[PDB]
């Protein structure tokens, strides 16, 4: 489809310019047998009332339940349960390597884990990890890995990870510089969203805010839909109006409902190997490309024959 | 148009018991090296030698290509000799017209390659293959030449 | 660039507009009494600083440069070709991270290219927790080369090696080749120094050249400027006093081997670096012949009335044994 | 101590008509060459004569340390052709002790250097200069050498 062709073209152009900054949600972390958030909420609720909640947790409950737990039981139980749930090492999966394969100058991660950090330190691009308001001043490399929601390096304590309703309500005074740097990075890069749902009210409102600010100066970010059910034209058009651009994995490939890994690999490979001359198509698309590269070189008078290797990559 | 001028060549490889075609259509380096010498031999006894014809003699070969052949390369993918057929043409300096050809036959060439061309960067292929001329005790071999220019 | 360090261990002022801090040190070298006017801490620092330089071969300033007889000592076992003792070393247990690195290089020399990479992967994850800067950077610089070795190997066994051998030997498993292709797929070695911290960038600038291929192109060009001269004088009947231009190369030659062996790097086994040794030792053994045969009026032997005769020592044999193909050695026999 | 060994030299230059010494001291390269030659310039003579023993002859010289002077340099800031003395030490191979110093002086010198380095990356000084020894009609010239070792 021409829409997907333009999507891949704009993503590759951003990559070559080093203007690609990935955004990582819970989808990436759910591919590496990491126990999901709903299990954590289930643990809290089961201790609170003596049994799991029945029915899907409404979006408000995800923030309201740990608030109840912290109110009633206190900080110590919350910290201990975080230790029980998260004090586990796990091995990296291919999607992390593929994500790093783009050489993203920056990578936003809303998850709580450090698996992405293991991937980053494995490839060898040093990333100035930033997770606490003190980290911004001491960041060494120009490359940033903003774990917005906090992390556990300084301890499995409940103050270091936004997991209670007051946090997301009090995010504006608790982690403010994270907010500022978030807004600037989204302003001055091409952001893409992978493994990331449609239910994060805070970030959804954030993107809405950026759009209402930038008007037509808003470089819309890109979204990679991966649910096996193909997206609907109604929803597609609606969010396109909302100011994003959608990429659907279901159109690309056909697989089972639990083949999430295949879909993620297929999309990321379509990005890696969309080499481009593959999509030249017709005859007269040959000349404009050659004119695209060689025409600027009409200011110089004559050229070393061997040097033409560079300009043709 | 002002100055330089080049030429070309052509290579042909084959294994006995059959006409298995193998070839490198070009050979840029294509170094052919004939050499003969002697250092010392013979016991120097018996008065009359009545002979002495040691000439060692040796022929090397070189070619360039990126095409080994498509079909049984993949067949054997998953010692009956490697004969060669060098062919090219000759021109007349008076007329410079295409009239003469060159046919080169080698019956016994052995692949003696330095399988250690590990280079510090990904190159433009250029898998140079070097060979040594082999001659059995039986008779003839190494070189025979056939040429056009019948006119 | 504040100073300039000649190949001979001598040092000359280059860009100092302030105190000659190098000069005072060598003034502190000979002054035993002044060495006693330091606290024990400061005295030990001098000892830590003194023990380093003598192992680095720096001797004294140019102005007071006397008869310098620099030493040479290659201690890397692989250079000594003791392929059996290392076959026990790799069996031993690891103690430290520096020991793990030392084993990794030893693995490669025995042709077991398979397990090398994994331990190159095993060292890399455990490296940071000790916060030792160097042990990381060279672990990857070594990785990508033994990567390319696998890649250049797998094609060669497919392209020609079947003709050379007659069977399609498969040294590397199918699955292993997959992972290395994935992990390194877009790896551009250029930025690797441009990646490590500013803290790394200030201490370990000197390890920069090993990133790109400018390190192997930097050294060779001097050998072209060093070789172009010597043939000129060889056709002029000239005599050079003091350190002859050929002696410069030998120090440069042996300096390269030590830095490219004892640090356990893997660039030794590539074809390009072999090119450096071939045209270096060729020039030295070439220059020997001209000295043995030429005329002199009266003062010719009065200038350096002796020679090294290119007394070819044990390392020199070790050099010619490896780095020359049979064809290359014959080329020298003729002249 | 393993393999190298080094020696030393020393280079002085001077100007006639006064005791002025405004030049280098330590020829790093210290390149020295001597030559004789012949040609057909006398390719034909009236014969019944004798000989000239022309030989052309030439003495090339090189020193590279610089640091000429400040006193005499500055004073000159406000064609005797100068002269050069050369001094080096000689050692006994049997004993390796200091017993003799080479005493060499040249009558005529005339510095003439390629007045352009323009090296793309500035060097660490050491401006190598080549010299040529002139000569006049009178006598001698070339070199006058003295030797120690009166032990």
């Amino acid at each position: 489809d021409n829409n997907v062709v333009e999507c891949i073209k704009e993503i590759t152009e951003s990559s070559r310019n080093g203007k690609l900054v990935f955004f990582v949600g819970a989808g990436v972390s759910t591919l590496s047998d990491y126990p999901q958030w709903w299990r954590l909420v289930d643990k809290y609720h089961e201790e609170l009332y003596g049994s799991p909640k029945k029915g899907n947790y409404s979006s408000d409950e995800y923030l309201r339940i740990p608030q109840i737990f912290y109110n009633v039981k206190g900080e110590m139980a919350f910290d201990g349960i975080l230790k029980d749930f998260f004090q586990v090492d796990k091995p990296t999966n291919p999607i992390h390597d593929k994500i790093l394969a783009m050489n993203p100058a920056h990578v936003i991660t809303t998850n709580y884990d450090n698996l992405i950090d293991t991937a980053c330190w494995k490839r060898g691009k040093y990333f100035s990890v930033i997770s606490a308001e003190e980290d911004v001043a001491n960041a060494t490399s120009s490359r940033y890995l903003l774990k917005v929601a906090g992390d556990f390096r300084k301890g499995f304590k409940g103050e270091n990870v936004v997991l209670k309703e007051d946090d997301y309500l009090n995010y504006d005074q608790n982690y403010p510089l994270i907010s500022n740097l978030m807004k600037t990075i989204i302003a001055t890069h091409t952001i893409v969203f992978i493994g990331y749902g449609l239910g994060d009210y805070n970030i959804n409102m954030l993107l809405n805010w950026v759009r209402k600010l930038q008007k037509d100066s808003f470089h819309k970010p890109f979204f990679i839909r991966t649910d096996p059910s193909p997206i609907e034209n109604e929803t597609l058009i609606y969010y396109e109006n909302k100011g994003l651009r959608i990429i659907d994995a279901a159109s690309l490939i056909d697989s089972n409902e639990y083949d999430y890994l295949e879909r993620y690999s297929a999309v990321m490979d379509l990005l890696i190997e969309s080499q481009e001359n593959k999509f030249i198509t017709k005859d007269d698309e040959v000349i404009d490309y050659i004119y695209g590269k060689i025409s600027p070189l009409f200011a110089l008078q004559y050229i070393r024959k061997i040097d033409l290797k560079h300009v043709f990559e | 148009m002002k100055t330089v001028i080049q030429d070309t060549a052509d290579v042909y490889f084959k294994r006995k018991s059959d006409g298995k075609l193998v070839f490198t259509a070009e050979a840029q380096t294509a170094s052919f090296s004939q050499a003969i010498s002697e250092e010392k031999l013979r016991g120097g006894i018996g008065n009359k030698p009545l002979y002495i014809l040691k000439s060692e003699k040796e022929i090397n070969l070189t070619v360039k290509n990126a095409f080994f052949d498509l079909e049984w390369l993949a067949m054997t993918q998953g010692s009956e000799r490697y004969e060669v057929e060098y062919r090219t043409i000759a021109y007349n300096p008076d007329t410079e017209e295409v009239y003469s050809d060159i046919y080169i036959q080698f019956p016994n060439v052995s692949p003696s390659g330095e399988f250690e061309m590990s280079l510090e960067n990904g190159n433009a292929l250029a898998p140079e293959i070097k060979f040594e001329a082999l001659a059995d005790t039986d008779t003839d071999e190494m070189a025979v030449v056939i040429e056009a220019s019948r006119d | 660039y504040d100073y300039h360090f000649e190949v001979n261990g001598t040092v000359v002022r280059h860009k100092n507009k302030g105190f000659g801090y190098m000069e005072r040190f060598f003034e502190l070298k000979e002054s035993c009494d002044e060495r006693s006017k330091l606290s024990k801490k400061q005295y030990e620092r001098f000892n830590a600083l003194f023990n380093f330089f003598e192992k680095n071969g720096v001797i004294c300033m140019a102005k007071d440069a006397g008869t310098l007889n620099t030493s040479i000592e290659i201690n890397s076992l692989a250079y000594h070709g003791k392929y059996d003792v290392m076959k026990k070393f790799i069996e031993e247990q690891s103690v430290s991270i520096e020991d793990d690195y030392k084993k990794a290089f030893f693995l490669a020399c025995l042709g077991r290219w398979e397990e090398s990479y994994d331990l190159y992967s095993n060292i890399i994850l455990n490296s940071i927790d000790e916060s030792n800067g160097c042990v990381y950077y060279l672990s990857q610089i070594n990785r990508y080369r033994i990567y390319q070795s696998i890649t250049q190997a797998v094609t060669q066994f497919n392209g020609l090696g079947l003709l050379t051998f007659g069977r399609h030997y498969k040294p590397f498993t199918d699955e292993f080749l997959a992972r290395i292709e994935r992990e390194m797929t877009n790896f551009n070695i250029d930025d690797l120094f441009n990646g490590m911290p500013f803290e790394f960038q200030k201490k370990y600038k000197i390890l920069e050249f090993l990133s790109d291929n400018q390190f192997l192109y930097d050294d060779t060009v001097k050998l072209f400027e060093l070789t172009n001269k010597v043939r000129s004088e060889m056709s002029e009947g000239s005599y050079s006093f003091g350190m002859s231009s050929d002696i410069v190369v030998l120090l440069r030659l042996y300096d390269n081997l030590r830095f490219l062996y004892e640090n356990c790097l893997w660039s030794v086994s590539f074809h390009e670096f072999h090119q450096y040794i071939r045209n270096s030792m060729s020039l030295l053994i070439e220059k020997a012949e001209y000295e043995r045969t030429r005329d002199i009026d009266e003062l010719g032997f009065s200038f350096f009335g002796k020679k090294s005769g290119f007394f070819m020592e044990y390392y020199d044999f070790v050099n010619i044994s490896r780095h020359f193909k049979i064809d290359d050695i014959k080329n020298l026999e003729r002249s």
